[PDB]
């Protein structure tokens, strides 16, 4: 979607494995602010929203 | 957020509202993410 009108998807209800996220060269950014990204295979979250 | 706490009391009086306590339990977490600022209830009608 567009910057005005940016698409909002929940996750739940999942076991979410980040370490292919962080081993995949695809992104040019991966930068994270109030979460380590190397500890985001050790933590539980609800209401995630992309 | 949107949160829904309820309470189901017993209660005898006839008109008004009664007099006392009663804590209201939370009981739906809803992960809406949109604007609300108006609302209505709704009734049922009985037919004859």
């Amino acid at each position: 979607a567009s910057v005005y009108a940016w698409n909002r998807k929940r996750i739940s209800n999942c076991v979410a494995d980040y370490s292919v996220l962080y081993n995949s060269a695809s992104f040019s950014t991966f930068k994270c602010y109030g979460v380590s990204p190397t500890k985001l295979n050790d933590l539980c979250f609800t209401n995630v929203y992309a | 957020y949107f949160k829904i706490y309820s309470k189901h009391t017993p209660i005898n009086l006839v008109r008004d509202l009664p007099q006392g306590f009663s804590a209201l339990e939370p009981l739906v977490d809803l992960p809406i993410g949109i604007n609300i600022t108006r609302f209505q209830t709704l009734l049922a009608l009985h037919r004859s």
